[PDB]
């Protein structure tokens, strides 16, 4: 080889052979990710080199922690991971269908086809496809039972069924507290918060926030039931010049005067807050809660705990903005003029020890426009597992609010755009015919692996659909309890129209560019 | 992503050290490439101004000469498509002896002129074709551009002036004198009968004298010396045994029973006795030349002396054959004394010193007989030993001149004439077979240009002229040799000819070869492993 | 011991004669050989394994070269004239190798029939010269007024990438960037796409949603969730200088010894930074950006003015959104003008794409930059897009600044080898042989095109030749699709005149370079 004879440690695949490793890695991870597609799938158990136990059914996930070494492999989880970031959804058919486009264009190409003809195929089929997916999508309003429905046709292909059903619920009340009309919907405003007491069925939605810290001094009292919020963001503790001050004296009184008077910076701002809580409750019914991005020093402690004010330190950046939202004051960077308008209210304030860990529950909240999920479980992985699938219902339930329509699931879109492409391939001049028949075939992998997942074959499951589909023209999908027909639409089985859109462009680019690689190099040492 | 892994199917299925070279560039193009690189290393040795190189082999033999098959003998080649083109030089020496050279040039040039024609856009086959038609047009051609003929081969000027430019190649200072030996040693050899014998003529390697001191002794020279007492005669009367000069033992086992003590003391007398009387029977005959291929034992080396029989043993038994041819005697199978049509004759046989070196000579006076010796002489041992190779060259070339005695012109001329013939017959065939054909055509300037750079002037001016001047329609112009300036001259005149055998031969081997490199698509190379011979 | 004495060091080999030359020209063709098959609109992608950990799927020459290591000098010389012509010109880095390539390729022959070198190269430069007129004849004029007819050149220029099947969104947004990159001051013209003209890859959505924007986006959120993220008509204010307090750059000590010393101290940091917001206050803004950081009490102050602060931007975004909005960059808030404030944006918007926060300050009235958002696939199907656009962005740019357009598709190529063969046909010394193999050897193009498009060379090439010799041919070249000869008068595949030249010069230069070298010097230390 030419690369060879320039650089001898330089490895080179050229001509058919890269067709062959692209082909073959792409086979590979499709076999791996099969058994992933649908509730019936099989989870998959990953142990990492420092003995983390990772149990999942994600197809990204899997990408990420399968040992592979493989450059088509590398494309795959880079293209996996874009839709993930942007959908959240759709990982594993990415794959497949990536890998069942490369396989079809193998079928044809080993017969002496050039790929050029395949991939111009590929393009037309792609654009009749998505004419089809936007002639059959269903716009409907998003009520909370479609949302249900869409959160449920996620979270049971995620995790087990009675889980997924609590997830639904949580999910779906997180998303419409969070959501405001015609805005759109940040995720930031829900926490994800992992506790590790209790089953895994006890995963709630609390319309408020939980922090992963407590009061640091044990004389503030533990439980508050009517508070005032202070979110801040100024720091109580000391604080050095950053001139190199330095001090200097000729008595221990000097020394006892200086000690007293360096502390009266600090001593200014706290004795503030103490003259706020005093003028806005003078009762002791009414709480005072202050929450502080930066330190407080055990001194600032003591003098807010005297007074009845519970102080919390260190928090996390976020929260300044999930307690304005939630609670309804302002985040104060600075004491020079704060208001009881400024303060937020909480109905509900008090403090749970797990543990060595303390957290912290502001519950009761008035409009609460930021949400927390409380993930319990008794394991690591239950929780990280948990966290995977409330993301992924998540970011469902926001794909159905933003884009209005949704499409219908359970296999029966894809059987229809293939049937579609196969009476449109005629239409299209030259040979790209067979690229638009490797397309339909293409499409078709996802009621396969569905059949196979639920414990059927591909042939009879496959023509029985399509035999109804033909006939009756509505859109049938499978069932993965008895294997017959069945329209999703009934039912609720629902697919998020932004991810088959995704799906459809993501997974044609990248197999047009795979299938033009002619040769592969390594030459860079 | 950070590594390429094979192929599946036959790239994984491959051993551990083997290589496999598939497709035109991977393929093709470097055959083509390593029979070029041959070319190349051998072309500066090709014409009378050819430079002589120096080859050590692996067991450190120095060898240094301007023959093209020995070179590549005595190069360890490793690429199977130079390995091929050194076989068809190798084919080409077997059958004629001279145009090994040409046929690797002739080769190279062809297969880098394929290589232009397919990276222009010709196909295998069609480029196969063309060279196939253009070589049977050449061979169609070449009878009709035959200039001259032998028309006699027992005269010595002539057939000196005919085997002059075989040898004019090597050894081109001093050609001439090497022509009038071999001339007539092969006039020696070659009787009424149109049969030759190529390994009749025999070389005796003798240092010290320079080469100049070279003669023909129509006889055979052992550079050995005589066992017993007598050294020269003057009427030899050579008897030949096949069997060692001792009296004959059993074959399956010889014990000597005595049983008395009579026999004990009679058993040497009587088979000294015996011996006696079977040498005293031998020289009874008239025989006073004694040849024997075995072991002579020291009774029978006595009595031969005491008969005043010389005793010469010659251990090879090639050397008794050719003596045998020489003399007239039959090699007898015991030691019974040769009747009269057995009985060897020569004229003198004698024991000489040459420099340092003891020979036993077999002379006849007359210039006839079966065999005869060329007694090199020289300086170095490569020296004679080149000498030699020329000796060896010209032989051949008598050898081919008595199979066909019609002849072509030299100097590149007949090469000129069947490129412009070539071409002027391809510009007429329509189709993409005239590009090859032209190719073919063009491949023969080669010659010609080897010619003109190894005389040191500029091989353009040197075409561009003979080209002008077959136009004309002098077909025997080739270029001049004893020329600072390029310039051509007429080589019929100049006694600058080839043999048309060696020309047809050649142009067949170079172009079969050229042909069946072009054929090879993929190559399956294994493990190299050992194989040391 | 007796250790060997010898002139140069150890390790310093030397080679000499007909070999160097042989393989320079062997190591030039096998640089040409890598790309060859990656030339014309039907051209095959590589995939280029980056030693740390990336890949490279492209189908651009300069990229494929530059990512390969070489041994062999002369390879090391090809590389570095496809970076060059890169560089100079934008496009046109696969077919210089080729033609280099080719050119060194038939010097081999006269190189070998006991020509002298110098020779060649006088013979290679008066060939060079006479490919430069004939190009200059052969050229035809452009308005660049006329909007169809850039997009047609931007076209032709991207019809052999693979952003050719979004063509006309791709060649809009090219001409569009070019269009508002392009700028004048003090009367010195500039156009400065590398600055001023930023891609932005964000992987995920479609390709059909990439455009350019009338204004600058930048991966930044605002310092504080109070503040606005979304401003109808907003005020730019731009700063290269931090917000907080710091040390001087004198040595400096307090000594403290009366009671309430420190905090009067503290307090006048306070008081210095408020005087700082109140400084910048005072030109009433609606947001300000700072290439350092921003202490949390100045964006108290800052808010208090509801002004919406980022962070840390870096110095090239800040010049791009000086350039766009036209603000001007100052450090000293305390020198503030009217006129540095930034007023000519028409939103500024931060929203959330996938998962992060991105800044737009676009909706901008006559804006002198702009970025380019790119969405797609992946990571490495965006790089070749961006790479894509790169190059048509500098034809682009070569367009403007040399209206003059040849044909393509080696229809140039073979109108030039035409003239000079009958240029050669007059000449009478030894030079000619040379000159017409440089003629002959610039037909390389069609034919790597004729090979690449699966045609026959043969058969299709001398019917070229042929079609060539007669009056008015100097359009015709071939296609790369379906492998017939048409006119480029109607094809419309047309190639920047400066582009062309740049190629044949580099070329001929690199021959020339490498036709000049023997007696190869290698393993001294420096
Ligand atoms: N209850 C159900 N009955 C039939 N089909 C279903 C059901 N739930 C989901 N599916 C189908 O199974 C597929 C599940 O894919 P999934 O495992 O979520 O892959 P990804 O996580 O990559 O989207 C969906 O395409 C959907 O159409
Ligand atoms: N005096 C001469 N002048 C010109 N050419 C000569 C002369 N003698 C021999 N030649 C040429 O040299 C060639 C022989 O080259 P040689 O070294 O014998 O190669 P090969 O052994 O392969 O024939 C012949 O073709 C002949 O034309
Ligand atoms: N549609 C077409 N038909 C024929 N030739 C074309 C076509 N489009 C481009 N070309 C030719 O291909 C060349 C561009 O190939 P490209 O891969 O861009 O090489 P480079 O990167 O060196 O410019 C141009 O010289 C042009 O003449
Ligand atoms: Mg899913
Ligand atoms: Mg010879
Ligand atoms: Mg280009």
């Amino acid at each position: 080889a030419a690369v060879k004879t320039l650089n001898p440690k330089a490895e080179v695949a050229r001509a058919q052979a890269a067709l062959a490793v692209n082909i073959s890695a792409a086979r590979g991870l499709q076999d791996v990710l099969r058994t992933n597609l649908g509730p019936k799938g099989t989870m998959k158990m990953l142990v990492s080199g420092a003995g983390d136990i990772k149990l999942t059914k994600d197809g990204n996930v899997l990408l990420h922690e399968m040992q592979i070494q493989h450059p088509t492999a590398s494309l795959i989880a880079k293209v996996a991971t874009a839709q993930d970031d942007i959908t959240g959804d759709g990982t594993t058919s990415n794959v497949l269908i990536i890998g069942e486009l490369l396989k079809q264009a193998d079928l044809y190409i080993s017969e002496g086809l050039h790929p050029r003809i395949i991939t111009e195929g590929f393009e037309a089929a792609k654009e009749k496809a998505l004419q089809f997916l936007e002639e059959v999508k269903v716009s409907r309003e998003m009520d909370r039972e479609t949302l249900i429905d869409v959160a449920r046709t996620s979270l049971r292909t995620k995790v087990h069924a009675e889980l997924a059903d609590v997830l639904t619920e949580a999910v779906v009340d997180s998303i419409l507290a969070i959501k405001k009309q015609d805005e759109p919907i940040d995720l930031f405003m829900i926490e994800i918060m992992e506790m590790k007491h209790k089953s895994e069925t006890d995963t709630s939605l609390i319309r408020g926030l939980v922090l992963d810290h407590g009061a640091r001094h044990p004389d503030m009292k533990k439980r508050v039931e009517d508070a005032y919020i202070l979110t801040c963001n100024v720091s109580l503790e000391y604080e050095k010049t950053e001139v190199n001050s330095g001090f200097f004296y000729k008595s221990a009184e000097e020394r006892e005067k200086l000690v007293k008077a360096e502390r009266k910076f600090i001593e200014d701002r706290v004795k503030k807050i103490i003259e706020l809580k005093r003028k806005v409750c003078g009762d002791s019914d009414k709480g005072f809660v202050v929450i502080n991005q930066k330190g407080i020093d055990p001194f600032s402690l003591d003098a807010l705990s005297k007074e009845g004010i519970v102080a919390l330190r260190r928090a996390k950046r976020r929260n300044m903005e999930r307690l304005t939202l939630a609670c309804g004051g302002v985040a104060l960077n600075s004491f020079d003029d704060l208001s009881p308008d400024c303060l937020g209210h909480a109905g509900l304030v008090y403090e749970y020890t797990l543990g060595e860990e303390k957290f912290t529950f502001i519950e009761k909240c008035n409009n609460p426009r930021s949400v927390t999920l409380l993930i319990k479980g008794p394991n690591k992985h239950t929780l990280t597992q948990i966290k995977d699938a409330v993301r992924d219902g998540l970011r469902a339930v926001k794909n159905a609010i933003d884009d209005g329509c949704v499409v219908p699931g359970a296999g029966a879109v894809e059987v229809a755009m293939a049937e579609a492409l196969i009476k449109h391939k005629p239409s299209v001049k030259g040979r790209a015919q067979l690229g638009v028949q490797a397309f339909a075939d293409a499409l078709l992998i996802i009621p396969k692996v569905l059949a196979q997942n639920s414990g059927f074959d591909l042939q009879e499951t496959l023509v029985k659909i399509q035999a109804e589909h033909s006939e009756s023209g509505q859109l049938v999908g499978v069932d993965l309890n008895t294997g017959e027909p069945m329209v999703a639409a009934e039912v609720g089985v629902w697919d998020n129209y932004c991810v088959k859109k995704q799906l459809l462009h993501s997974c044609t680019v990248i197999a047009t560019n795979i299938l033009l690689v002619d040769e592969i190099m390594r030459a860079g040492m | 992503a950070l590594h390429v892994p094979k192929a599946p199917g036959f790239a994984q299925m491959l051993k551990e050290g083997a290589k496999h070279f598939s497709g035109l560039e991977e393929a093709v193009y470097r055959n083509i490439q390593a029979c070029k690189e041959l070319a190349q290393t051998t072309r500066t040795a090709y014409g009378p101004n050819g430079m002589n190189k120096m080859v050590i082999n692996h067991l450190e033999k120095l060898f240094v000469t301007n023959d093209a098959a020995t070179i590549l003998r005595e190069l360890e080649v490793q690429h199977p498509a130079a390995k091929m083109i050194v076989m068809a030089s190798h084919m080409q020496e077997q059958e004629v002896g001279d145009g090994t050279n040409f046929v690797l040039v002739f080769a190279g040039a062809l297969l880098e002129l394929a290589e232009e024609l397919l990276r222009i856009g010709l196909s295998v086959s069609e480029v196969i074709e063309g060279y196939e038609i253009a070589c049977r047009k050449a061979h169609e051609i070449l009878p009709n551009l035959v200039c001259c003929s032998a028309k006699n081969l027992r005269d010595i000027d002539e057939v000196s002036s005919l085997l002059r430019t075989s040898i004019m190649s090597k050894q081109y200072g001093n050609e001439v004198f090497l022509a009038k030996l071999i001339a007539q040693a092969c006039v020696s050899i070659f009787p009424d009968s149109g049969h030759f014998n190529v390994d009749n003529i025999r070389v005796c390697k003798i240092l010290g004298s320079g080469i100049s001191s070279s003669s023909v002794l129509h006889g055979m020279v052992f550079k050995k010396e005589t066992e017993g007492d007598v050294t020269s005669v003057k009427d030899a009367k050579i008897a030949v045994y096949s069997c060692p000069f001792d009296g004959m033992i059993t074959e399956t086992k010889g014990t000597v029973l005595i049983k008395t003590a009579e026999e004990l003391m009679n058993f040497s007398k009587g088979e000294e006795n015996l011996m006696d009387a079977q040498v005293k029977a031998i020289a009874d005959t008239g025989a006073n030349v004694v040849v024997t291929g075995g072991k002579v034992a020291d009774m029978a080396l006595h009595y031969a002396n005491k008969y005043n029989i010389m005793l010469v043993r010659l251990n090879s038994k090639w050397d008794l054959r050719r003596l045998c041819k020489t003399v007239g005697a039959t090699a007898l199978p015991r030691l019974t004394p040769p009747v009269l049509e057995e009985m060897g004759h020569c004229d003198s046989v004698y024991l000489s010193e040459v420099g340092d070196t003891q020979v036993v000579v077999f002379k006849h006076e007359k210039e006839d007989g079966a065999i005869s010796t060329i007694v090199l002489r020289g300086s170095t041992d490569n020296l004679m030993d080149d000498i030699e190779r020329a000796v060896d060259d010209g032989v051949n070339t008598f050898k081919v001149l008595t199979r066909d005695k019609r002849l072509v012109p030299g100097g590149g001329a007949t090469e000129i004439e069947l490129a412009k013939q070539i071409t002027s017959y391809g510009e007429t065939c329509p189709g993409l077979e005239q590009y090859a054909i032209k190719k073919f055509a063009e491949a023969f300037e080669a010659i010609p240009r080897a010619l003109a750079e190894n005389s040191g002037v500029k091989a353009n001016e040197v075409i561009s002229k003979l080209y002008a001047v077959h136009q004309e329609g002098n077909k025997n112009v080739g270029l001049d040799i004893e020329a600072e300036v390029p310039a051509v001259k007429d080589m019929l005149e100049a006694g600058i000819l080839d043999t048309y055998l060696g020309k047809y031969w050649a142009i067949k081997l170079a172009t079969n070869a050229a042909v069946t490199v072009l054929r090879v698509d993929q190559i399956i190379m294994a493990k190299p492993a050992g194989g040391p011979k | 011991g007796h250790r060997p004495v010898l002139v140069l060091s150890q390790n310093t080999k030397r080679e000499s004669g007909r070999k160097v030359q042989s393989g320079n020209i062997n190591a030039a063709k096998t640089i040409a050989d890598i790309i060859r098959t990656c030339l014309g609109p039907k051209s095959m992608m590589k995939m280029l394994l980056d030693p740390m950990g990336g890949i490279v799927m492209t189908n651009d020459g300069n990229a494929i070269l530059r990512e390969i290591q070489v041994q062999h000098p002369a390879a090391k010389s090809m590389i570095e004239i496809s970076r060059t012509q890169d560089e100079e010109v934008g496009d046109g880095t696969t077919s210089v190798i080729i033609l280099a390539g080719e050119m060194l390729s038939v010097a081999e022959h006269f190189l070998e029939q006991q020509m002298h070198p110098t020779v060649v190269i006088s013979a290679y430069r008066k060939a060079l010269d006479d490919m430069i007129s004939t190009l200059k004849k052969i050229s035809i004029p452009v308005d660049i007024s006329d909007s169809d007819m850039m997009l047609n050149i931007i076209n032709s220029s991207i019809t052999t990438k693979a952003i050719s099947r979004w063509s006309s969104l791709a060649c809009n947004i090219a001409l569009d960037a070019v269009k508002m990159v392009q700028f004048e001051e003090n009367g010195r013209k500039e156009i400065d796409i590398k600055k001023y003209a930023r891609v932005e890859k964000i992987p995920g959505g479609i390709i059909e949603d990439s455009c350019v924007l009338r204004g600058v986006m930048i991966n930044k959120d605002v310092t504080h969730p109070r503040m606005r993220r979304y401003i109808k008509n907003p005020r730019i204010v731009l700063l290269d200088s931090s917000l907080e307090y710091k040390k001087g750059e004198s040595q400096t000590d307090i000594e403290i010894t009366r009671e309430e010393d420190f905090t009067r101290i503290l307090q006048m940091e306070e008081e210095y930074i408020q005087q700082l917001c109140e400084d910048i206050i005072q030109l009433k803004p609606d947001v300000v950006i700072t290439e350092k950081g921003i202490s949390d009490l100045a964006q108290h102050y800052l808010m208090r003015a509801n002004i919406t602060a980022i962070r840390r931007v870096r110095k090239t975004d800040n010049n791009r959104i000086a350039r766009a909005c036209g603000a001007r960059i100052v450090s000293r808030p305390e020198e503030l003008r009217e006129d540095d404030v930034g007023t000519g944006a028409g939103l500024l918007e931060i929203k959330k794409i996938g998962d992060e926060y991105f800044t737009f300050i676009t909706d901008c009235k006559d804006p002198k930059a702009c970025t380019i958002l790119l969405r797609g696939a992946s990571k490495e199907i965006l790089s070749e897009v961006e790479r894509n656009l790169q190059d048509a962005m500098q034809v682009c740019r070569n367009v403007l600044l040399d209206p003059q357009l040849v044909p393509g598709g080696g229809a140039s190529e073979m109108a030039v080898a035409h003239a000079l063969t009958e240029k050669s046909k007059a000449m009478t010394g030894v030079e000619q042989w040379p000159y017409r193999a440089v003629a002959q050897a610039l037909e390389v193009i069609p034919r790597t095109l004729i090979q690449n498009c699966g045609a026959s060379t043969i058969r299709l090439l001398t019917s070229l030749r042929a079609k060539h010799t007669q009056e008015n041919c100097e359009t015709w070249g071939v296609n790369g699709e379906t492998g017939t000869l048409v006119d480029m008068k109607e094809l419309g595949i047309w190639e920047p005149l400066a582009v062309k030249l740049q190629t044949y010069k580099t070329a001929v230069e690199t021959a020339v370079l490498l036709l000049r070298i023997d007696d190869i010097v290698s393993g001294h230390k420096k």
